[PDB]
């Protein structure tokens, strides 16, 4: 199946696997796969980064991250799932059903099944993406939880015209770790290093601080006619060369705290 | 305009009712006879006991094969005479039936392992007590048969009660009350004797058998009759739960079922298969099917010697009847495919079964698979259970840490540059052969096997967050570690 | 050529096991389950016996994947005798499975030709009535993970079943997949009165020719397509006979590191996943340097590479800790102990003589944290992550002496000690001569 | 814990703007960001960490880490405020300078007592 890829700096390599696992066709995809990460790495910039790649394929999104418990995953759930297939088939009649309905997956597998029985009569089968960011950064997490999502596969009668597919991101490793016997794929991104992290944000962060206002403030608070905006770029260039030089000791390959300290004292 | 502040729309209400009988008529001189009643006294299950037979019938047939062995699996299965346990029923039925000429409020506790014909015997003593109801000579009185275990809450014993003597539907809080309203406020003359069986009460009354308590108050009156029964295995229960007073006062009967002997076994297993034994069948050209008194006409047996080593092993051990006919099943099982195994005829003037296969199929469920496995594994788990023993070895401390074992595998090895097996396993584990690959600390497929014997059940890992000072501890023995051990040329010899 | 594209999709779904039901393929290492266990199936099904059993296998076996198989196998000649019944303990319960059991029960039931309302008690006295009270139709159930169903008390309704295995006259069918070995082991006396008992493994390998015959059979081809399919069949042979091909050392590797497949599928899939013409896929094969690259960045980020990429000063506190845990009785060890014995470095390192530059005690409360964070440190009496819920839900009610003692004085823990990291190391440090107590 | 004020806080504002413009949804950070296609109307919230010191700094935490993940929608402001007994520098390095960074951002600080001035 044609992929576009996206010919990105850094990730040349996950993208290489990800784009061979995943196409239209459900057959040639996984039952279930993991694309474990750490922060910073832009891994759920570029799953997205990926979709603008290939456009006919879409995913449903969640951030369980403002979520507590698994209920109420359930509820947002039920949600999504309905109001994606309405929304995106709407000619197709429905008996939309309440996703509050659900407290319990067995309830979501109930309605699902009802969702289905209704959606019979496709034209062709349709295998579809779920995404959870950050499923081990629940806060009431506790060990029983990730084989049941690998389930869902499981219980689905196999006549499905609509199907789904999992997604997942998570950080430490020690608790995946925990689990991979059960023989899974999956995709990793190692913590950048000094030019890597360099050159994402001088590609990244270019555009934002050279189009913020403190320049046009400055320029004219010293009135100063000598002046273009390679050099603007340059000279941000240089002043993060220095932040760098200076603070790379202090942190290291990360990005999201060197934003901050530089919003800060940046002015 | 107001929101609730949580929402419960998947409940199921059940339509039941909280009104007790007690409080549909008002007086004593205001109420009717139960007996003179179309509803009460059950006129009304038998139609939902055949509302439902037709939802499941077919009549798909194509090429039918039927072969010789599995008519006796039938004749020998447990969904059916016995004069091996007859003198219990000699006292029971004799106990129930001057029972019943008492019309008093009798009980009755009996207990058993699974397996000694408990609920056989019994269901068999209480059939002979329908045809003592169809003397017609004695007063008709009505069964109950009480599986907690087929139900849920088991509160729900007053609720089916309920809805069984009456077909009406309440909650266990009005039900209860109202069937104590039904016992002792009722008199005599138009109640009707009930008889009931409980069985096994060891886990239906778990927390304070507050319900089994409010059962045994209502056993023990004079102007109510019953006949109730129970079932369990432990024996100390009555004066378990509740103590010595109530059990005491009460002053009940007990027994419990044991292990048959090996005798009787096999005279009843035979027993089911007295029809069958030593017959002999016209058997067609093609499909072996073997059709009793292009066709033989032959003989079929099964070891009798094997009958007697069969029942003699395990008459020794429980004496669970069901065990050894599985055994007879299985053994049957081997010997019929490895027949059909010898013509292979597809799928689309002797037989007998020796001792030696009944015994095959009477050992494998001791012969335990964990062992051939554990031999059968990779080098790397029998490795580290091998340094576990030297640890064990080394300080005998009955458990080791992660840091502590990994460094005796670390010394367990770099000791042995000199072993071949060693020598020749020795580059392709961390980095693998070749450059451009950074060593590891640790090993691949360490956490692997680890988690794998984990699921395996051998290993035991706490609950900490440290992967180095986490306590570990094996789960079986170091006596079958070293049967797996030197098993091994190489291992025997380090 | 797209004959070769649909080529890659014909030998991507037989590396699944996606195939219509008479490609899918079995092997001789296991043909005794095989034509075990398709005959265990229809003596239930045309046969009428009331047989129990439970399978046993670890994970990743391939025992869920064989019923399937053989039901799938069943179908086409019988589109009519059976029922199906997946389950599953973890995803189910002792209580909203029977209400699974009544929605399938009930809705299949109209494919070929009420039940679900009521209450729990009701419904289940319901689907009681209705199997324990011309032809019958045949049921099978399939759970998965009867662990969950394996608890210490009550777990009534295998009881249940088994009696209704006994007792009835349907053919009931029950199989159970689990990964623990001893499962006899977990019962109370009445589940093995019930159950049969007859429990059934799997096998293991036992040499790397069976591994060898396995890739070449799920590498032959069964059909022609392309114009390369007996150049791919060929290519396969020639070089899985050769014992000195990288990948027969891979097959050695699943062989002794971790003697099962689908691991191995996964490592195998991104192969052909990525090849994209004819010369590529020749050459790529032929070295498997890409492996090389698969099995680098598979594990690269565990213990080592996480420790390759951090400054120096995490290198000097992480030693001033090393040490002074040696020192110590439990290892044991606080913020600015560490900072004490790294100043005390660092006085011997300009002592002993472009310049070196310390890290104020503000410097060092940031990324302290960024260490916390990494796994390399832990607390004292610290407990990890519970396992089921009531622990994670009185978890967030007591809270810790560390939650409320401040950041700088709760007891921590230390994951390396110092030894394995002098042996780690790059010992051409400047700090080096720093690594040893 | 985390999870329990976060449904006070939905509850509060669920109650409060339902009846002043007159079907329940539940009790998360989804009905935030869900406010327009209910009610049509944009919100904004301000919040007051009543006794700002007696609490667990660590429920804190994970409690503000929940909150900034909803400036994404475009459609949305709100405000904290800190009612403080003690001082800043006794606390802000109590709590992880994670989330005190971006709380140098934008703030503003009163002198504040009964006895303003004489
Ligand atoms: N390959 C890349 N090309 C360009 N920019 C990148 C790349 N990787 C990361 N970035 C930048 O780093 C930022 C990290 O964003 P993001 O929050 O997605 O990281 P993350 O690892 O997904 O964080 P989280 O742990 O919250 O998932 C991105 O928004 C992007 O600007
Ligand atoms: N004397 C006998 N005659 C015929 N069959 C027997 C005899 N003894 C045992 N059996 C067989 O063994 C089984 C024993 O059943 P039993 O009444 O012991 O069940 P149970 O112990 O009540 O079960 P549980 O303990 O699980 O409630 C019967 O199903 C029957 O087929
Ligand atoms: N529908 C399917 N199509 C293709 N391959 C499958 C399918 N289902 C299972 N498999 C293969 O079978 C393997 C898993 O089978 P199975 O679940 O029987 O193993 P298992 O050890 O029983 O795992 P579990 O005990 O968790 O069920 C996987 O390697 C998978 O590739
Ligand atoms: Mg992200
Ligand atoms: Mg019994
Ligand atoms: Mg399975």
């Amino acid at each position: 199946m044609n992929v576009t890829t996206p010919e990105v700096a850094f990730r040349e390599y996950q993208t290489n696997c990800l784009a061979s696992y995943i196409s239209a066709d459900p057959d040639i995809t996984p039952s279930n796969l993991i694309l474990q990460g750490y922060s910073g790495t832009g891994k759920t910039y570029t799953l997205k980064k990926y979709f603008n790649a290939n456009p006919n394929l879409h995913a449903v999104w969640l951030e369980p991250v403002e979520l507590v418990s698994w209920k109420p995953l359930l509820q947002a759930i039920a949600r999504t799932v309905q109001y994606k297939l309405k929304t995106l088939y709407p000619n197709i009649p429905t008996t939309d059903y309440d996703p509050l309905q659900v407290e319990e997956p067995f309830l979501l597998v109930k309605t699902l099944h009802n969702i289905f029985v209704q959606y019979e009569s496709l034209q062709e089968k349709t295998c579809l993406f779920l995404i959870l960011d950050g499923f081990d950064s629940l806060q009431d997490l506790d060990a029983a939880l990730f084989n049941k999502y690998i389930k869902l596969n499981e219980l689905l009668p196999k006549d499905s015209k609509i199907n789904i597919k999992f997604i997942y991101t998570m950080l430490e490793t020690s608790f995946l770790q925990r689990y991979s016997t059960h023989c899974i794929p999956t995709v990793m991104f190692p913590r950048y290093n000094v030019d890597e992290v360099s050159t994402i944000l001088v590609m990244s962060r270019c555009g934002e601080l050279m189009e913020d206002s403190c320049l046009r403030k400055r320029i004219i608070e010293e009135q100063i006619t000598d002046c273009t905006d390679d050099q603007f770029q340059n000279v941000a260039a240089n002043f993060i060369h220095l932040i760098v030089q200076a603070f790379h000791s202090y942190t290291g390959n990360d990005i999201f705290a060197l934003n901050d300290l530089i919003d800060f004292k940046w002015p | 305009p107001v929101i609730r502040k949580f929402t419960k729309k998947n409940v199921a209400r059940a339509k039941k009712k909280y009104t007790p009988f007690s409080k549909r008529f008002k007086s004593i001189a205001a109420i009717p006879d139960l007996t003179s009643l179309p509803e009460f006294y059950g006129n009304s299950s038998e139609l939902m006991a055949s509302r439902f037979e037709n939802k499941l019938k077919t009549t798909q047939k194509h090429q039918i094969v039927e072969t010789i062995f599995s008519k006796v699996k039938k004749q020998l299965n447990s969904s059916y005479y016995l004069p091996a346990r007859e003198n219990e029923f000699a006292s029971i039925y004799l106990s129930a039936y001057s029972a019943i000429e008492s019309d008093s409020a009798t009980t009755i506790y009996v207990a058993g392992t699974p397996g000694v014909g408990k609920t056989l015997t019994v269901r068999e003593v209480v059939k002979e007590l329908l045809s003592s109801s169809a003397q017609r000579e004695i007063p008709d009185f009505l069964y109950v048969e009480i599986n907690g275990l087929k139900m849920v809450k088991p509160t729900d014993c007053y609720e089916t009660l309920w809805n069984k003597v009456s077909g009406e539907r309440l909650t266990w809080a009005a039900s209860m009350e109202s069937l104590e309203f039904y016992f002792k406020r009722v008199p005599k003359n138009k109640k009707k004797t009930i008889v009931v069986l409980l069985d096994e009460l060891d886990a239906m009354v778990t927390k304070s058998q507050d319900i089994m308590y409010n059962f045994f108050n209502w056993t023990t009156y004079e102007n109510a009759k019953l006949i109730v029964i129970a079932v369990a295995n432990t024996m100390d229960l009555p004066e378990r739960q509740l103590g010595n007073k109530i059990t005491s006062r009460i002053g009940f009967t007990r027994i419990m079922f044991t292990g048959y002997t090996h005798e009787e076994l096999k005279n009843i297993i035979d027993l089911r298969l007295k029809g069958l034994n030593d017959s002999f069948f016209y058997v067609d050209t093609k499909t072996g099917n073997a059709i009793l008194i292009d066709v033989r006409k032959v003989r079929l047996r099964m070891s009798a010697d094997a009958i007697e080593i069969a029942s003699r092993k395990v008459a020794s051990v429980s004496g669970d009847a069901r065990r050894a006919l599985k055994v007879c099943k299985r053994a049957a099982e081997i010997a019929e495919k490895h027949y059909m195994a010898k013509h292979g005829y597809g799928y689309d003037g002797v037989q007998t079964v020796h001792i030696t296969h009944v015994m095959k199929a009477l050992n494998e469920t001791l012969n335990s698979h964990v062992i051939t496995f554990m031999t059968r594994l990779s080098f790397t788990a029998k490795l580290f259970i091998y340094a576990l023993l030297n640890l064990m070895k080394k300080n005998g401390s009955q458990e080791q840490e992660l840091g502590d074992i990994v460094d005796e595998i670390k010394l367990l090895i770099e000791v042995n540059g000199s072993n071949k097996f060693v020598m020749e396993i020795a580059k392709t584990l961390f980095q693998q052969g070749s450059d451009n690959i950074s060593e590891q600390l640790r090993i691949i497929s360490w956490d692997f096997v680890l988690n794998q014997l984990l699921d395996a059940g051998i290993l035991f890992k706490q609950t900490m967050k440290n992967d180095r000072i986490c306590c570990v501890k094996l789960n079986i023995s170091v006596e079958e570690a070293k049967r797996a051990m030197n098993e091994d040329e190489t291992l025997r010899n380090l | 050529d797209p004959g070769f594209g649909s080529l890659q999709r014909r030998l991507l779904q037989q590396l699944y096991g996606t195939l219509p039901t008479d490609e899918k393929i079995i092997f001789t290492y296991l043909q005794d389950c095989q034509q075990e266990i398709d005959r265990i199936i229809k003596q239930s099904i045309i046969q009428k016996e009331s047989h129990s059993v439970i399978l046993v296998g670890p994970r990743q076996s391939y025992k869920t994947y064989l019923l399937d198989y053989e039901l799938s196998l069943l179908q086409q000649s019988y589109k009519e005798q059976f029922i199906t019944i997946r389950l599953n303990g973890f995803i189910h319960s002792e209580q909203t499975a029977i209400n699974g059991i009544a929605t399938q029960l009930e809705q299949q039931l109209q494919k070929i030709h009420t039940i679900s309302s009521g209450s729990l008690t009701e419904v289940f006295e319901k689907i009681l009535l209705l199997l324990d009270s011309i032809t019958k139709i045949t049921v099978v159930f399939i759970f998965d993970e009867i662990d969950t169903f394996a608890g210490p008390v009550r777990q009534t309704l295998l009881y249940n079943l088994f009696d209704m295995v006994e007792h009835s006259r349907v053919p009931v069918c029950i199989f159970g997949c689990t990964t623990k070995l001893n499962i006899l082991e977990y019962l109370e006396k009445r589940v093995k009165s019930r159950f049969s008992q007859r429990v059934i493994y799997m096998p293991q390998i036992q040499n790397l020719d069976d591994m060898v015959d396995a890739v070449r059979n799920l590498l032959t081809v069964r059909s022609e397509i392309s114009p390369w399919v007996s150049q791919w069949n060929e290519t396969l042979e020639k070089e899985l006979s050769d014992p000195r091909s990288n990948l027969n050392r891979h097959i050695r590797m699943n062989f002794e590191t971790f003697r099962s497949l689908p691991t191995l599928k996964n490592s195998i899939i991104p192969l052909v996943a990525t090849s994209k013409n004819f010369g590529s896929l020749c050459t790529a094969i032929k070295s498997c340097s890409f492996l090389d690259i698969y099995n680098k960045n598979q594990l690269s980020n565990n213990l080592t590479g996480r420790l390759q990429s951090l400054s120096d000063l995490e290198l000097a506190i992480l030693i001033s800790a090393a040490r002074v845990a040696l020192r110590a009785k439990d290892g044991s060890f606080n913020f600015n102990l560490a900072y004490a014995e790294y100043e005390k470095m660092i006085k011997a390192i300009n002592s002993r003589i472009n310049t070196i530059k310390l890290w104020l005690k503000k410097d060092v409360k940031n990324v302290w944290e960024n260490l916390v964070q990494l796994d390399f440190f832990t607390e004292k009496s610290a407990v990890g992550l519970r396992d089921n819920a009531t622990a994670a839900f009185y978890a967030s009610n007591y809270q810790f002496q560390g939650t409320m003692i401040p950041f700088d004085l709760r007891s921590y823990q230390m994951q390396i000690i110092l030894q394995e990291l002098r042996r780690i190391i790059p010992k051409s440090n400047m700090y080096y001569s720093w690594t040893q107590l | 814990n985390v999870r329990m004020m976060l449904r006070r806080s939905m509850y509060k504002l669920y109650s409060a703007a339902d009846a002043e413009e007159h079907n329940d949804v539940s009790y998360d950070l989804s009905l935030v960001e869900n406010f327009k296609r209910l009610f049509g109307k944009d919100l904004a919230m301000v919040f007051n960490f009543k006794d700002v010191d007696s609490i667990n700094f660590n429920t804190l935490d994970n409690f503000i880490i929940l909150l900034k993940s909803a400036f994404k929608y475009d459609h949305v402001k709100i405000s904290l405020i800190f009612n403080i007994n003690t001082n800043l520098s006794n606390i802000e390095k109590n709590l992880r300078q994670s989330t005190i960074r971006l709380l140098k951002r934008n703030y503003h600080k009163l002198d504040v007592s009964s006895n303003k001035g004489f």
